[PDB]
């Protein structure tokens, strides 16, 4: 409930659409080692890097 | 009996590092009574010193000596470090705290259970 | 060859076959000392011995890093240093010798 | 009934024995508990050795120190019963070193072998009263500056023996002996009926 | 005054605390609400009570109400049942 | 009606002494709720300063110990209900400016008779009455007359009522002490007759606290007139520069007039906030101590009075400087006693 | 005495009571040794005089930033101990809060690091995402905070009807707001300054001073006892751990940004993928009868007068069970004679471990740059002090 | 035991009667267990406590409203485990896991008998039985309780 | 699974690029755009006396003894709400109504001592002892914060319709 | 190498117990018996040592019992009754050790009672 106006003011200084997600909610033997080695965790396929 | 040593093997050699605190102590009293502007007189102070010193002087075994002096130890290092506030140092004076007789016939007329 | 390792601290270690040969045969020769049936010798002996033998085997220190595990090549180096430090303290401490005393009796009854 | 994975008790048992094996002179009794975890129990003199062995050897590196804990059996002549818990991030694992100190017997101190017993072995003291040779600095972290008394001894009053208010004719604040105006209600609750160990 | 006539009394040296604010007491005193409960009659021997409404009463208890000499009290609601 | 005493002795015990204390917001009060807390009596307190000041006396009184009733003076009802649950009432009614609306007489003798009096009627076990110390009914100030003329009419409203009789007082937060030692505003610090032929001999507050409390809790005291003075006299000079000499601040005792002077309290009288010295305070504190030949207070009462020298670094420490205020009262001389 | 100056307990800047007796040439800081213990308070010599479950309420308070999360570590301990583990649905159910309370720790660990820094406008804004969930935490437990809902056998009753659409719209948009702090701290020319390269810990240093947590995890150590060690269901889920290089107080706070990240995508599954079933232990033996049966079935009152007036009864027994609390790894070592009250319950905090690497962490720095530590280890001085 | 129960049937209630001004008995809680009808008659030689009726509304009631009267009266309430009769005195004044228990010695006749006197908030609630096998072996007078 | 969150040529194009960022603070003025756009943003306060944040059924809040609907109270001092309240706050001594049946004759919650657990409100078989909705109850003085029974049951007296209303709510998740 | 003492380990003076409680009381080690009511006997085994009861004064304002004594609530469990003298004697608390009392063998047999003789 903002004037598209200043809302836009709000999202052009933002960079992103606030409107979309509101503030206002609405209605011999062997050496034993412990365990395995642990194997290395894997690079994640989504997001190596950020 | 059969008793490992902590400090020292015998009670001859812990009773020097007892004098070294001492000393210590004694010679921290005046600055303490100076730097924490507590209300107290350094002699008194040193008196204070001298009751606990003695107040454990029945102990015989050497370990349970060479286990005093560390905590005494560790004692002086707080006063001597600003680390006690004053509450925490006049507290050895008992000062607020009312005294309670020992006398048979004041606990009699006192308390239940003496 | 590689940029870093991930562990902050670390820093690459160029020469790292060369390096780590030099550690476990060090290693390797501490434990020359210990008596003979000594379990850290026999024990630690076989698993250093595998280590380099894996390590003169492999020229490729990537496929060195997923033979012997350790992730990085330089841990592998810190761990097996790490070892020959505790092979010279342990002669020192001389862990093989039977035990100090036994527990006093009930000291390890949970149920109390 | 939790999900055991008896892949993991042997394994833990295993190192359990190759450990007792390499320091055949500490360690008095290992053992793989049901909950699946492992405790070797050494002499207090085995404090150091033990458990650089376990930081510093390839076959089990147990780099970081979890927690250093003294429970208090009073009954045991031994009172104390040092519990160092210790995790391997690379062989991903558990096990806990523990060992017997009477109240002035003293241990040795692990701040060589893991720096983070520094502040633990001082929690140590200043609750339990054990004390720990070649500490870099030991001195009572939780309690007050001038506590006296080690609290968690099992010997030790909930309450304590001093408590403090503000008394106005002195002006600052003071102990005094502990007055409490309702006293713990100490409960009863142990059954007379005992549960047949399944 | 209350429930179990709690009496500072003219000579406690408690009953000063009330000077200049009142005391806490209770109207419609329950010692006398239930008496003024009538008596549940029923047919069967015997008789439940939930306390009215199942998970919101007490523990559901069966009542003897087999003597017309007594009118059953459940032990939770003082409700006397009459035969 | 009592109440058995249980307990071992410190707070949330009971000793079973309800007291109704009137003045209690005063410098010697603060102390009596202090002990009278501490050993677990329940006190009740009339007040007519605003609550915010009475805040700092509930901390030492125990959960319920310590109850604050709404009094005014002028009003007989309320004195009426304070007593109403009391059976000790002690009177610290009492002041050094007569205010406009409260003379000398109401203070001392009017107000502590209809409190009395009223005790009485409630059937309070014992009263104790506070009246300034070398109080006769002719002294030269107003006030000290005035409080003579009230120990006498209580005694026929409330008979064998306790009248313990102090000296100006030594404690923190009191004046023949702080007084002196904020002459330092002042450049010079005028003295009559250059401060002598005034002997004064303080006594610790809490000393005076203590014995009060102490009659409370003892049957020996019934119409007694106690006296607490103190373990040392002095000429006024010492006090003055011994004083000074803690506040470690020059001294300059410069011969002044009572004549004159008794106008330059009358100056200060005149001031609306609190006149700080009045033309009566001047005349008393140039009335001589008087000697003891009375019922013995301190002491006889159960307490060993607290020599000056060793509590004045405690009320003085605030008058120092930025350095002044590390020294100690050791390193520092002690001034001559003069017990003339 | 190198002009030794207390950092002083009343300091904004000290989170909650520290005082950090530092000797100071200038604006030098030579050694720090932080005091401990203004906030003990007995917490684990309490729980020796009280029965299992009259002693969860303790855990939500040792650190009560991660309420619940601290819970799950005693749940889990008294589970084990009992050989007992929770249904199905109640799994999820503290994965779901488990994760939700890892955001309301972030979200205090990096506005409250900004307010010491100076920026104050990423607190309010978060915040008010904090008071959101909070609210989700009353709506399953009655409190906003300090909710004792994750009992020693699941939860202690189903949610609520309706809370998962909630935890929803919230989730949804949660992301954005992380946004906004980032359009605000990540990149600004000067938060990086203050934070970049300050409290360096090398990865071998980390490990040996005990750290555990992020500060492990910031340095490069890859180690996240949720996916090394699974508890819980946090198995049947799919996250990235975040970790990071050039470990110092900017890199570590992008962690604990990203995690804030990764519990929105944990959280979205156990959402996605919650159980139909009950939320306790079913063995009247563990957990407490249901209301309806303890007052009409004679089995449950004696059960539910038993639970409530004795206890457990857990048999003898000892354990170490470790977590990953938002802060680091929490562990309780609960030993346990076969009574129903336990015999001692050491927590481990992560922050004991944290607090004595601010000597080895802030070497020659300036005083501003101490107070920037403090915050990037997350203290919490009810963990430290318990 | 059991976890949970499967009888979804109704219950039976028994009739409470007087069986004196210290037992108050709650008899719609007997298990049947026939330990009042033994000590009644072996311990003590009253031999009135006994069994009326068969099948499930046998009940261990007096058979004609006669008090029991008898010294060792009260040890009835200390054998029953079930908490059918009890003590009518200590009815609800208390419950047993506050009670702190100090064990001390019968004064008020010359056996001696072993007692355990329970103490709740510092006043006596209960007296009851501690054994000494020599001198009370379990049982107490009911002038002593 | 890991991710690095900061694991990382030099060209006019890219330097001049840089360049711009430090000389004219491109980035600081890119923050300063954020908080104007909030500025326009409606701001979440309530009025706190007129509106109130809100809580659902199960929210703890102050202590009440609730009444059967006839007028008897409902607590029979089975006193495990005592056993099982973890700060000791309830003190219960009970003896017989000369009604014969069982009543507390002193019922104490220390409020101060209590940490508001609800577990009180868990074990009442009769449910007698509920965390009413009130949170709005501070008091001036340390002993109003004590409640006896007879304050309890005032206070269920004066709740007793959300009392109702909220457990009406919640028992069938209980 | 270790050195002798024939001190009884007396550690009074590291316990760190005020002298009031540590001269004028007395602790009694005693296995606790069994509540009548009840015919389990797990609560007849381990040894206990506890306190001297001390002064339970009514509370004024509440009426809620009030201890000054902070050794009452503590009662500690000894396996042995040698273990739990050692305690005493090295806290030097005052002791006075009760012997266990356990039940005398009763011989008992369904077919005795059913003798019409006796
Ligand atoms: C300056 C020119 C007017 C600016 C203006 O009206 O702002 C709102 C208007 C719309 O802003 P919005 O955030 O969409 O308003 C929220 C609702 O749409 C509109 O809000 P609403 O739904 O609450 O509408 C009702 C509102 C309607 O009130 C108004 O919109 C008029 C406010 C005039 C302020 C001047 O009346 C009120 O709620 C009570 C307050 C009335 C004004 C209080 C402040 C007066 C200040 C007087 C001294 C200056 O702003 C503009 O049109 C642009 C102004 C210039 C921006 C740079
Ligand atoms: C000033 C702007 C104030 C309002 C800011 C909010 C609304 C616009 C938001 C834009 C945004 O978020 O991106 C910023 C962007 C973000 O830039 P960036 O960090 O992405 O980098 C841009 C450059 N590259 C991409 C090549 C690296 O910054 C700019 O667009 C340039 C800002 C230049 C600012 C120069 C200093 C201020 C002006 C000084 C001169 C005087 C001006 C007038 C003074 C007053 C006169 C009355
Ligand atoms: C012929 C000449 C042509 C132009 C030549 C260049 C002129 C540049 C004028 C500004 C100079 C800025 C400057 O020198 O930078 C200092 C600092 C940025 O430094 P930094 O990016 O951290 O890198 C430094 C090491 N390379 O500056 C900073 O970023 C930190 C400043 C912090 C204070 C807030 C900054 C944002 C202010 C926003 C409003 C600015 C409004 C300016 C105009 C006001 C109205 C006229
Ligand atoms: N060194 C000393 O002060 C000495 C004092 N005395 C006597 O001992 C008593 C206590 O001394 P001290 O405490 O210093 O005196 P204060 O000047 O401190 O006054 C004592 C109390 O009396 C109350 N009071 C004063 N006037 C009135 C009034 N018109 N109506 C109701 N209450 C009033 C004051 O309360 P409020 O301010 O809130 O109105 C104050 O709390 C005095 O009465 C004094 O005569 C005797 C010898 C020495
Ligand atoms: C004012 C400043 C306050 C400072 C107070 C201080 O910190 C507290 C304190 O002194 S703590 C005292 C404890 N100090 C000991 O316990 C030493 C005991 N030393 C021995 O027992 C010896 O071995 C021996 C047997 C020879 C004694 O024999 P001797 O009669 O002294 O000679
Ligand atoms: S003893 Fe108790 S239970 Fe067994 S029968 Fe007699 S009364 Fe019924
Ligand atoms: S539990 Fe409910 S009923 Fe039983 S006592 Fe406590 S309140 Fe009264
Ligand atoms: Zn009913």
């Amino acid at each position: 409930s903002a004037t598209r106006v200043i809302q836009k003011l709000r999202n052009w200084a933002s960079g992103q659409d606030l409107q979309a997600k509101l503030q206002l909610r609405y209605q011999e033997k062997k050496a034993v080692t412990p365990a395995p080695p642990m194997k290395r965790w894997e690079l994640s396929k989504d997001q190596p890097y950020l | 009996t059969s008793v490992k040593p902590i400090f020292s093997r015998d009670l001859n050699e812990a009773k020097r590092r007892v004098r070294e605190l001492y000393r210590a102590w004694y010679r921290e009293v005046p600055n303490t009574v100076h730097l924490m502007q507590l209300d107290i007189t350094v002699k008194q102070g040193r008196d204070k010193v001298r009751e606990m010193f003695m107040k454990n002087a029945h102990v015989t075994d050497p370990r349970v000596v060479d286990l005093l002096v560390i905590k005494g130890k560790m004692e002086l290092q707080e006063t001597i470090k600003v680390w006690k506030q004053r509450t925490h140092v006049m507290r050895f004076f008992h000062e607020t705290e009312t005294p309670r007789p020992k006398d048979f016939l004041s606990k009699f007329y006192m308390g239940h259970d003496p | 060859l590689k940029k870093t390792t991930g562990l902050v601290g670390l820093a690459v270690c160029d020469t790292p076959h060369e390096r780590l040969t030099i550690l476990y045969t060090k290693t390797l020769d501490i434990l020359k000392h210990f008596p003979k049936h000594a379990a850290y010798r026999k024990y630690t002996e076989q698993i250093t011995n595998e280590k380099l033998d894996m390590v003169k085997a492999e020229p490729d220190v990537k496929k060195l890093e997923a033979l012997l595990q350790g992730g990085e090549v330089e841990e592998v180096i810190l761990q097996a240093e790490k070892e020959l430090s505790l092979a010279r303290k342990m002669l020192k401490w001389k862990p093989w010798e039977p035990l100090v005393e036994e527990p006093p009796a009930n000291q390890w009854k949970w149920p109390i | 009934v939790r999900p055991r994975s008896d892949v993991t008790h042997k394994q833990l048992s295993a190192f359990g024995e190759y450990v007792a094996e390499i320091l055949p002179k500490y360690v008095q009794q290992v053992q793989v508990s049901c909950l699946d975890e492992l405790e070797i129990c050494i002499h207090p003199d085995g404090v150091i050795p033990t458990l650089t062995f376990l930081r510093d050897h390839t076959n089990a590196q147990f780099k970081s120190l979890a927690d250093l804990t003294a429970v208090d059996v009073p009954t045991r002549q031994n009172r104390f019963e040092i519990v160092y818990n210790l995790l391997s991030l690379r062989f991903n694992s558990r096990i806990r070193v523990k060992t017997y100190a009477d109240e002035l017997t003293p241990i040795d101190s692990i701040v060589s072998v893991h720096i983070a017993a520094n502040w633990y072995e001082r929690e140590v003291w200043d609750m339990f009263g054990v004390f720990f040779f070649n500490h870099p600095d030991l001195r009572r972290i939780l309690t007050d500056y001038g506590f006296e008394g080690h609290p968690f001894r099992k010997d030790f009053p909930l309450t304590g023996y001093v408590e403090l208010r503000y008394d106005d004719e002195v002006k600052r604040v003071v102990a005094e002996p502990v007055e409490l105006a309702q006293e713990f209600r100490k409960f009863d609750l142990n059954s007379p009926w005992e549960a047949f160990p399944a | 005054i209350t429930h179990t006539g709690q009496v500072y009394d003219e000579k406690d040296y408690r009953r000063v605390r009330f000077v200049d604010r009142q005391k806490e007491v209770n109207e419609n005193f329950a010692i006398d609400l239930i008496a003024q409960q009538p008596v549940n009659e029923v047919e069967h021997r015997i008789i439940a009570c939930d306390g009215g409404g199942g998970a919101l009463g007490h523990p559901k208890v069966y009542i003897n109400l087999d003597k017309e000499t007594k009118t059953g009290t459940c032990g939770y609601c003082g409700l006397q049942f009459k035969q | 009606h009592a109440v058995i005493p249980h307990g071992k002795g410190g707070r949330s015990s009971v000793s079973g002494v309800v007291a109704t204390v009137f003045g209690a917001t005063g410098f010697l009060g603060r102390y009596v709720v202090n002990h009278l807390g501490r050993m677990g009596s329940q006190v009740i307190i009339p007040y007519r300063c605003d609550v915010y000041d009475i805040m700092h006396l509930r901390l030492m009184g125990d959960l319920g110990q310590l109850t604050f009733l709404e009094w005014d003076a002028r009003d007989k009802d309320s004195i009426r209900k304070a007593v109403q649950h009391s059976n000790v009432v002690i009177n610290l009614i009492g002041r050094e400016w007569e205010t406009r609306n409260f003379d000398f007489e109401d203070v001392f003798v009017n107000i502590p008779r209809a409190i009395a009096q009223a005790s009485k009627e409630a059937g309070v076990e014992r009263f104790i009455h506070v009246s300034h110390l070398n109080a006769s009914m002719k002294s030269s100030s107003k006030s000290l007359r005035s409080k003579a003329v009230g120990e006498k009419e209580v005694r026929s409203v409330f008979p064998e009522a306790i009248i313990i009789r102090p000296s100006d007082i030594f404690g923190r937060e009191d004046r023949f002490l702080n007084h002196f030692a904020n002459y330092r505003w002042f450049l010079a610090v005028p003295l009559v007759s250059l401060g002598f032929k005034t002997v004064k001999q303080p006594v610790y507050v809490a000393d005076v606290s203590k014995g009060i409390v102490n009659a409370t809790k003892d049957p020996d005291a019934v119409g007694k007139t106690f006296a607490f003075t103190g373990p040392n006299r002095y000429l006024l000079f010492h006090l003055v520069k011994y004083i000074f000499g803690m506040t470690h601040r020059t001294f300059i005792p410069y011969p002044l007039p009572l004549f004159v002077y008794s106008w330059i309290g009358k100056l200060f009288g005149l001031s609306p906030f609190e006149p700080w010295t009045t033309k009566d305070k001047v005349e008393r504190i140039h009335i001589s101590d008087v000697m003891p030949t009375d019922l013995p207070g301190l002491e006889d009462l159960g307490v060993q009075p607290t020599p000056l020298e060793l509590k004045s670094i405690e009320v003085l420490r605030r008058h120092r400087t930025y350095r002044w205020l590390s020294s100690e009262i050791e390193e520092t001389k002690p001034a001559k006693t003069v017990n003339y | 005495t190198n002009m030794t100056l207390n950092f002083g307990p009343q300091h904004p800047a000290a989170h909650g009571v520290l005082r950090l007796v530092l000797e100071l040439s200038g604006e030098m800081v030579r050694k720090c040794d932080p005091h401990i213990g203004l906030l003990h308070r007995g917490t684990e010599k309490l729980i020796e005089y009280k029965t299992y479950l009259q002693a969860l309420p303790y855990f939500d308070r040792l650190d009560y930033v991660s309420m619940m999360c601290n819970e799950q570590a005693y749940s889990i301990a008294v589970e084990k101990l009992l050989n007992i583990q929770p249904p199905p649905r109640a799994q999820w159910i503290r994965v779901l809060f488990g994760e939700i309370t890892r955001i309301l720790n972030h979200i205090m660990a990096v506005t409250t690091h900004a307010l010491d820094i100076g920026a104050m406008t990423p607190f309010f804004w978060m915040f008010e995402e904090r008071e959101k969930m909070f609210e989700f935490y009353e709506r399953v437990s009655g409190a906003r905070m300090h909710a004792a809902y994750i009992r020693p056998g699941g939860v202690h009753q189903d949610l609520p009807l309706g809370l998962l659409d909630d935890i929803y719209e919230f989730s949804k948009n949660f992301s954005l707001r992380i946004d906004e702090v980032e359009e605000m701290l990540t990149n600004n020319r000067i938060w990086r300054n203050r934070t970049v390269d300050i409290g360096v810990v090398t990865a071998e240093d980390a490990l040996n001073y005990g750290f555990s947590g992020v500060m492990l995890r910031g340095s490069g150590i890859q180690w996240d006892l949720r996916k090394t060690q699974p508890y819980d269901v946090y198995d049947q889920v799919e996250f990235d751990v975040p970790i990071g290089s050039r470990g110092d107080c900017y890199d570590r706070y992008l962690c604990r940004v990203e995690e804030m990240r990764q519990s929105l995508r944990i959280i979205e599954q156990c959402l996605n993928k919650m159980p139909p079933g009950e939320i306790k232990v079913d063995d009247a033996k563990v957990s407490p009868p249901k209301r309806a049966e303890m007052k009409t079935s004679m089995e449950s009152l004696i059960h539910h007068f038993k639970l409530y007036t004795e206890g457990y009864q857990v048999p003898p027994g000892a354990t170490y069970t470790a977590i990953e609390a938002p802060k680091g790894e929490f562990g309780v070592y609960l030993v346990s004679d076969g009574s129903s009250r336990p015999y001692r319950c050491k927590i481990k905090a992560p922050g004991f471990a944290h607090l004595a690497g601010l000597d080895k962490m802030s070497k020659g720095h300036m005083l501003a740059d101490v107070v920037a530590i403090i915050g990037t280890q997350d203290i919490v001085f009810g963990e430290i002090d318990r | 035991g059991s976890d949970r129960s499967r009888f979804l049937e109704g219950k039976r209630a028994v009739e409470d009667k007087n069986i004196g001004p210290l037992v108050k008995t709650i008899m719609t809680r007997c298990i049947q267990c026939t330990r009042c009808i033994r000590f009644a008659s072996e311990i003590a030689g009253v031999d009135d406590l006994g069994t009326t009726g068969r099948g499930n509304d046998m009940q261990v009631g007096t058979y004609i409203e006669k008090m029991f009267m008898s010294e060792l009266s009260g040890n009835v309430i200390d054998i029953c485990p079930v908490g059918a009769l009890t003590s009518k005195p200590y009815a609800f004044t208390a419950r047993p896991w506050e009670t702190r228990k100090t064990e001390s010695i019968d004064v008020m006749d010359a056996v001696g008998s072993n007692i355990v006197v329970s103490t709740r908030t510092g006043e006596v609630m209960r007296i009851l039985p501690r054994m000494h096998e020599d001198i009370n072996e379990e049982w107490i007078s009911d002038k002593t309780r | 699974t890991y991710k690095y969150v900061n694991k990382k040529e030099v060209d006019m194009k890219s330097a001049t690029d840089n360049a711009a960022r430090i000389l004219m603070w491109t980035e600081l003025i890119r923050g300063l755009g954020m908080t104007l756009s909030y500025l326009f943003r409606e701001p979440a306060t309530i009025n706190y006396p007129f509106e109130k944040g809100p809580l659902s059924p199960r929210f703890r809040g102050e202590h009440a003894l609730r009444r059967y609907p006839s007028g008897e109270e409902r607590c029979i001092a089975c006193k495990l709400c005592e056993a099982i309240c973890p700060a000791q706050a309830i003190t219960i001594e009970a003896e017989p109504r000369a009604d014969g049946s069982r009543r507390t004759t002193r019922y104490d919650i220390d409020m101060t001592k209590c940490i508001y657990c609800g577990f009180c409100q868990e074990a009442c078989p009769v449910d007698a002892i509920v965390e009413g909705p009130n949170f709005e109850f501070s008091t001036e003085t340390h002993e109003e914060l004590l409640y006896n029974k007879e304050k309890l049951l005032n206070n269920g007296d004066k709740w007793e319709a959300e009392i109702a209303a909220n457990i009406q709510a919640d028992y069938l998740y209980r | 190498q270790l050195i002798t003492v024939d001190e009884k380990l007396d550690i009074t003076t590291l316990t760190g117990v005020p002298e009031e409680h540590i001269k004028t009381r007395k602790v009694r080690i005693f296995v606790p018996a069994r509540n009548n009511m009840q015919s389990g006997v797990n609560n007849t085994k381990k040894w206990k040592m506890e306190f001297d009861t001390r002064e339970r004064w009514e509370n004024p304002l509440m009426g809620w019992a009030s201890t000054a004594d902070p050794l009452s609530n503590m009662v500690l469990t000894f396996s042995a009754k040698e273990d739990a003298i050692a305690f005493a004697e090295k806290n030097g608390w005052s002791y006075d050790v009760e012997e266990k009392k356990v039940p005398k063998p009763k011989s008992k047999s369904y077919g005795a009672n059913f003798s019409w003789n006796k």
